[PDB]
């Protein structure tokens, strides 16, 4: 998160912290929130061969008692992802056991396919991701403010689509998310509405989010046979 | 671009 | 809450606890949820001429650094709201400006217009009233698990409808809500499906809760525009 | 009946 600010411990429960071994067998990181007890949503670009989710933290390098780290027990990413052009970048990862909805740990209520926020609305983006392009990926949670912009913002990004995504972030100003960020939800009155995908290297806002009221119908064929 |  | 048990400090964040100065000039007390950082909901007799919310407590009487008090600026009793048959006890509050997300204070999701639970289902009642008929109203936030009736369990309440209202509590038992306890939301699975209405003054069960479900739109619309 |  850049030109954000640090949550207030445990405000915001749903957060997990992934730890990821990429398929090419690299160890990275990314965000992701609880939407139910046993299922996590986050992007597709974080799949890989496999995964832990740390539920119940702040500052992920102080041991809590609110702490839950989970095993991945299957993989959900959307069929019609495409890593080259980074579309339908969005996944659900079922946990091997059910989180604990007690203090630090709860779950996020998601868009309805046709609740979906429109441009001029500012919501917050939430994660774990670097303060900024040379700064590493921050210890506690952080949060910035960020304004969702007309489709046509976007155009400088040749695979965009206004339908399945959303164009976020004044580009006068710093705030952003970045490198860490991805899976991280996007925020509107305390609803998840998008998903952090991808970025300007440079930093320059705006950046591409996954709609998730676009994805609803395939979200809930998931959740109900699983 | 790049994915976060 | 009769017969129940002392909630987890702060396990349930949404809890607000309000302190009235009703029409004629008394004070009193009702329990409500926060169902968004500046929306509380509550029944519609709590109203009175000026109220204040405390968030973020568990024990009323033990100042914490989570305590949030905040004034009301605007009661938006129901519409249809009849006194005197107690009907369309509902109640959306805005506070003078919206809460802050932290450990100790958050929100909670309502029912939807179909998720409605059936009867047979235990949910959990929560509120700061009397722990018994001539007992005080407790000071720190209790639970206590009602299952919901057939409508015809409330037959003996003369002006009872089951489609705006819902009949719940075990009459065989003590478990019930009492005085302090409207506006306290009935959770089924975590989802606030009602709100603490009406009680026998001899605490015999059951008590009638009003059916969120049922009025989602008037909700939707009263936050959309405010 | 009585409300609460």
């Amino acid at each position: 998160i850049i030109g954000g600010t640090e949550c207030r411990p445990h405000a915001r429960p749903y957060m997990a912290y992934l730890e990821i071994v990429t398929p090419e067998n690299h160890l990275s990181a990314c965000s992701g929130f609880l939407i139910r007890r046993n299922f996590v949503m986050t992007a597709a670009h974080c799949a890989g061969r496999s995964i832990t989710v740390l539920l119940g933290a702040h500052n992920k390098k102080v041991k809590e008692d609110t702490w839950q780290k989970l095993e991945v027990e299957k993989q959900f990413p959307h069929p019609k992802y495409d890593d080259r052009l980074v579309l339908n970048d969005i996944m659900l990862l079922k946990l091997k056991e059910k989180a604990n909805l007690t203090l630090g740990v709860g779950t996020l209520p998601i868009s309805a396919k046709s609740n979906s926020i429109p441009p001029g609305r500012v919501c917050r983006a939430v994660g774990w991701g670097r303060t900024n392009v040379n700064e590493p990926p921050s210890d506690t949670l952080q949060e910035v403010k960020m304004r969702i912009l007309d489709p046509q913002a976007c155009k400088h990004f040749e695979d965009f689509h206004q339908e399945p995504q959303l164009c976020v972030g004044n580009p006068k100003k710093i705030r952003n998310v970045y490198k860490g960020d991805s899976g991280g939800p996007l925020l509107c009155a305390g609803i998840a509405q998008g998903i952090a995908s991808y970025v300007l290297r440079n930093a320059k806002p705006p950046s591409v989010f996954t709609r998730i009221s676009h994805y609803r119908p395939w979200i809930n064929k998931i959740l109900r046979e699983n | 671009a790049a994915p976060a």
